[PDB]
């Protein structure tokens, strides 16, 4: 039966089996096999697995003793495959409209609509945007928008931190670039997101060789693999920073990165929805006016709205009061915002 | 087989033999790098808000 | 006097060795703080990196809720303002 | 004896390694090509005068005896720096610097031929000549002219050939380049763009 | 002339005209003018070198070129 | 089990480790081999091989017990490799036409006038400009051959493997006629012999010397044309600034006004627009730009053609495309808002 011949192939397999990289097809079914250290006898292949699945120079299943080619490889999994491949569409498409409302449309019709409906480009002959940078003040919504398009997705979403690629072994970074874009290739049209790559410029590290000539090579592999060859087709890639100065302009140049999208701090019309929805789930003495908080602070982030709208509940619930007086918003905003440069030292502005 | 949990591997034929319940990183060297016990509140005096 | 819930790893001691050297994504500490879910983390270019992985975990993606990460320094706060 | 000693060289290829130093408390320190150290108080089948520290030697895998000296110490880049072609340039090409040809020959060519011209008078030979001017006036012409016309092993040297990112001493390429050239080129050495390193 | 020794040179060449109307050339530029006479003579596909092409090399794209006749009138 | 029985007869047959040759001794085979990592070796042969073809820079079969030489093979074999807009920047394809076209066509301009064929050009210019356009625009007229090599592909951890790829390339260029191998990032390839008694980055160096040998000198080019892309003629080699090698140095920065109108034609016909509009106003609006940026302008007018339902692109879609890209996309969205001039 097939269990007997299958067990015979299993007995061709000697239980310590190794994993080694091919170099070249030697066409007459005896091959020559590199290990990680490359001890390469003229070994043969177990001739029931398909030899013609693999290109030359691809990893296989081997033996220790005779080193004979036994089986086919499956994948490569690192601590990054767990993190690069996002498992679920996590959460938070939006809990509050009124965050930005401007570049929401821009990321929507720039990223979502060419992806979700790629038939407009037939009508007009337009290429899709390949690289878009999302950058500005810290904690604007950029990471939150990455989790938005992560949740409101249509693709195999990929989440990458830019500092994941930093190793001490030689070539290890570009190897994880190759596994990286292999992941970016072989699922479906996937949304790659890469964040905090403004912290790859003036950066020197401990677990490292010669610093100026290590990550130059890895980022060089990013420049070659990212938007050089290997036909983009439909592979969405979105990166994000906070600053711009350490950016090598060789990737900033078009072809590679197409759209550079800033982020302002929100205006008072959009503030009211963030103030309101951050207060949508709390007991509040509604006689107080949020418009003092909406008017007063001029360059708030939404974390300032968050911190005040939690902090006033820390001041009312500090004394077991379910609803919040206006002076708890006073101590709230004066507790959040510190070192208000108004008078004292110079205050030349008066 | 738990993913990324470590095992006791024999050197015999590399027979996958036992599974080791363990923590992975330097956890010992700095995982438990606390200052353990000390004293009480009485020697503070003033920053009570 | 919180009986389990304060594991002051002190987070800056050999700073060019306890941080990033061996523990790149210093999240080894975060695996400590999760698998010792009563804990409190304390601290005093790599600092920017590990800073960013702090911000990769503690920006709304958190298991035992907040732990208590604390840094302390003095006299001017002109560390990198991200 | 020598049947089994040919056998010791024959066992495997008898791992060519490096001598680190040599003491005489006759005694030598081996670094394998596996980068592993093995002191021996007994050298074996060669003489300590024949070798020196920093050599490629054949060592038994088993006895760890210094078996033979390799005839493969060829020295990368230098032995490639020795110009073996020797392109021709007679002095008909040098137009306008004929007095510099004369002081050139009196300075350089005659110390190669006749030191009795110097030391029957009994002082010294000359020591080093500087060529300078605009860079199209011709500084290669003395190199190829003295290469072909004066029958000696023309050796060349460039300026940026003394700067490698990887550091640790300036005494390997230099000292094994001239200590290289003490035998198979001890008459002609052309340094070029010395102003690129003379800072 | 050492550069134009092996090249096919028409006898309608006065080297003293050429090198006399040269000002401030090194032999890097003697070679540059002579090989650029080979290349300017090589553009139209002449059978040999021509004295005009030597004279054209004499002014290989006006050294630094530019030639704005603004302010010089 | 298609062939399981013979596999149980192949188990008494297992030999021949990888074992790249270093060099040889004299009068005798007496070869010398490093394996990969372990050590270096003064080897001897199994007697049933050919002692001729154990030449240097090769890997033979080698036993495990005696390390005796079994048969070699060349390592790197068969899998290596996979223009109406001829005319962009103007005077570049004329000099390219000279140095490339004239040895491929006439040894009448050269030998009858008494010169050597100009065989290479050092291309220098900013990226995103058309080195790809010019070099692949050569491939219209040779026959149809073009090979594309990035220098940074050769960053490996094996001695002379880049130089082994120099062997592979200079033994593939001679197989076919009128072929084009492209060179790029030639600063990491090296022109200056950086060296100090430490011995680090030298696969670059020996690969560069193998590049000198197989490039020019030692069987001249013929029907092989190779250009070199750089930003700098600075870190080069005087052995390759040997003037029979690379003597033209074609220059290019930007199109003037009307090359930009030509690229307006190129990226205009390549998309759905309206044919009732002009582009010289846009070439006025583009002082300093690449044609890739022109393509970004045309796709941005495509974006306004997405917003409104447009397939015949008006002038104003391009007007807001340029006012987007050059003005509302220079740094932020405000380079103007002061009159003071008009
Ligand atoms: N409805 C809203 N309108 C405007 N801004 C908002 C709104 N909701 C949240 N924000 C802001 O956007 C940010 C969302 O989290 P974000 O990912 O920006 O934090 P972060 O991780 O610090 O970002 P970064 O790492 O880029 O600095 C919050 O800091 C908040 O201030
Ligand atoms: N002078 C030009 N004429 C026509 N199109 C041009 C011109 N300059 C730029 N382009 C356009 O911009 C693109 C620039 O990309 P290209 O294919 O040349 O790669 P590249 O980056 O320019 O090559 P390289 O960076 O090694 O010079 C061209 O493909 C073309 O669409």
């Amino acid at each position: 039966k097939q269990e007997e011949e299958r067990s015979k192939v299993d007995d061709l397999r000697g239980t310590p089996m190794s994993v080694g990289t091919l170099e070249e097809i030697i066409d007459d079914n005896h091959a020559i096999v590199s290990t990680s250290v490359g001890s390469e006898h003229y070994v043969s292949i177990l001739s029931f697995v398909d030899k013609d699945l693999l290109e030359p120079g691809c990893s296989v299943l081997l033996n220790h003793k005779v080193h004979a080619v036994i089986g086919v490889l499956m994948d490569d999994t690192d601590p990054l495959v767990t993190v690069m491949k996002v498992e679920k569409a996590p959460q938070e498409t939006y809990a509050d409209i009124g965050g930005l409302d401007n570049q929401i449309q821009e990321i929507k019709e720039s990223v979502e609509l060419p992806l979700t409906h790629p038939e407009y480009y037939e009508e007009m002959g337009i290429k899709p945007p390949k690289g878009v940078i999302l950058y500005g003040p810290p904690g604007t919504g950029k990471t939150l928008l990455a989790k938005a398009v992560a949740n409101q997705t249509s693709a195999t979403f990929l989440r990458v931190v830019g500092s994941e690629l930093i190793q001490k072994y030689l070539g290890d970074g570009p190897k994880l670039v190759r596994e990286l874009f292999r992941v970016a290739e072989e699922h479906a049209p996937s949304i790659v997101f890469i964040d905090e790559i403004d912290a790859i410029g003036t950066k020197r590290y401990d677990s490292n060789s010669g610093g100026e000539r290590e990550i130059q090579r890895t980022m060089l592999e990013l420049l070659n693999q990212l938007d050089g060859f290997d036909s983009r087709g439909d592979v969405k890639v979105i990166m994000a920073t906070n600053r711009i100065e350490t950016l090598d302009p060789a990737l900033i140049r078009p072809g590679r990165i197409d759209r550079k999208i800033e982020f302002p701090l929100p205006d008072e019309k959009t503030k009211k929805r963030i103030f309101q929805i951050h207060t949508s789930r709390m007991t509040l003495a509604d006689d107080v006016t949020l418009d003092d908080l909406i008017m007063a602070k001029d360059d708030l982030s939404g974390a300032d709205i968050k911190a005040i709208c939690t902090e006033a509940g820390l001041m009312a619930l500090r004394e077991r009061r379910m609803k919040v007086t206006n002076e708890d918003f006073k101590k709230s905003k004066e507790n959040v915002l510190y070192k208000k440069q108004e008078g004292t030292p110079e205050g030349l502005y008066l | 087989v738990t993913p990324n949990c470590r095992v006791a591997l024999r050197n015999d034929s590399y027979t996958l033999h036992k599974i080791l319940p363990n923590k992975v990183d330097p956890l010992v060297s700095l995982m438990m790098v606390e200052k353990v016990p000390d004293s009480t509140y009485e020697m503070i005096g003033g920053l009570d808000k | 006097h919180t009986d389990c819930t304060f594991i002051r790893v002190s987070g800056s001691e050999l700073v060019q060795k306890f941080i990033g050297e061996g523990a790149r994504m210093v999240r080894e500490l975060f695996v400590m703080a999760r698998e010792h879910a009563p804990s409190i983390i304390f601290m005093d270019s790599e600092v920017q990196r590990t800073m960013l992985e702090l911000l990769n975990q503690l920006d709304g993606f958190e298991a035992t809720k907040n732990i208590k990460v604390i840094m302390a320094t003095n006299r001017i706060d002109i560390l990198d303002s991200a | 004896e020598n049947s089994e000693k040919i056998k010791v060289n024959k066992t495997l290829p008898y791992l060519v390694s490096n001598v680190i130093e040599l003491l005489d408390v006759k005694c030598a320190v081996i670094k394998t090509s596996t980068r592993q150290t093995y002191f021996l108080p007994v050298i074996g089948l060669v003489d300590a005068e024949k070798l020196k520290p920093g050599d490629l030697v054949g060592v038994n895998k088993d006895s760890y005896l210094i078996l033979e000296t390799l005839p493969t110490e060829y020295d990368s880049r230098v032995k490639a720096m020795e110009v073996d072609e020797r392109p021709t340039e007679q002095y008909s090409d040098i137009g306008g610097l004929d007095k510099q040809i004369q002081e050139l020959v009196e300075a350089i060519v005659l110390p190669m031929n006749h030191k009795e011209k110097f030391e029957n008078l009994g002082i010294q030979p000359p020591k080093g000549v500087l060529m300078y001017g605009p860079p199209g006036t011709g500084k290669t012409l003395l190199a190829r002219a003295c290469a072909a016309q004066t029958k000696a092993t023309f050796l060349k040297l460039a300026g940026p050939q003394l700067v490698q990112m990887f550091i640790g001493d300036g005494a390997k390429l230099v000292r094994d380049a001239f200590a290289l050239a003490k035998e198979k080129a001890p008459s002609i050495i052309f340094i070029d763009e010395l102003d690129a390193i003379g800072t | 002339q050492i550069h134009s020794r092996k090249m096919n040179v028409s006898p309608d060449v006065n080297y003293e005209e050429l090198a006399r109307c040269t000002d401030d050339f090194n032999g890097a530029q003697c070679k540059a003018v002579c090989v650029e006479a080979g290349m300017i003579a090589l553009r139209r596909g002449a059978t040999e070198l021509t004295h005009e092409d030597y004279m054209e090399g004499i002014l290989e794209v006006q050294a630094k070129k530019k030639a704005n006749l603004q302010y010089y009138a | 089990a298609a062939d399981k029985q013979t596999l149980q007869s192949e188990q008494p047959l297992q030999v021949a480790r990888c074992t790249k040759i270093i060099n040889a001794d004299s009068e005798d085979p007496k070869y010398i081999i490093n394996v990969k990592q372990f050590a270096k070796f003064v080897v001897d042969l199994s007697d049933q091989v050919a002692p001729t073809d154990i030449e240097e820079g090769m890997r033979v079969g080698v036993d495990r017990n005696k390390y005796q030489i079994h048969i070699p093979l060349p390592p790197k074999i068969d899998p290596t490799v996979t223009y109406s807009d001829v005319g962009g920047c103007k005077e570049q394809i004329e000099k390219l036409r000279e140095v490339v076209e004239t040895p491929l066509l006439h040894p009448e301009r050269f030998v009858n006038l008494g010169i050597e064929p100009p065989k290479g050009v050092l291309l220098f210019g900013p990226p995103g400009t058309g080195k790809t356009l010019c070099a692949r625009a050569v491939a219209n007229r040779t026959d149809a051959c073009f090979i594309r090599v990035i220098g940074s592909e050769l960053v490996q951890k094996y001695v002379g493997e880049g130089a082994r790829m120099v062997r592979e390339l200079f033994e593939m260029a001679r197989t076919k006629k009128a072929c084009l191998i492209f060179f790029d990032e030639i600063d990491a390839i090296g022109g200056a012999r950086f060296d100090d008694g430490a011995g680090g980055d030298n696969e670059v160096q020996r690969t560069m010397l193998e590049l000198i040998n197989q490039l020019d000198g030692f069987d001249p080019r013929g029907n092989i044309k190779v250009l070199m892309a750089t930003n700098r003629p600075d870190t080069l080699d005087p052995a390759l600034m040997r003037p029979g090698r690379l003597d033209r140095k074609i220059e290019f920065s930007l199109p003037d006004l009307e090359g930009r109108t030509h690229i307006f034609k190129i990226h205009a016909r390549s998309m759905s627009v309206e044919r009732d509009i002009r582009f010289e106003l846009l070439a006025r609006l583009c002082p300093n730009s690449t044609g890739a940026e022109i393509r970004s302008v045309c796709t941005e007018a495509g974006m306004f053609a997405i917003r409104a339902r447009r397939k015949i692109a008006t002038e104003k879609d391009f007007l807001e495309a340029v006012n987007k890209v050059i003005k509302s996309y220079a740094k932020f969205s405000a380079t103007p808002r002061y009159m003071t001039y008009n």
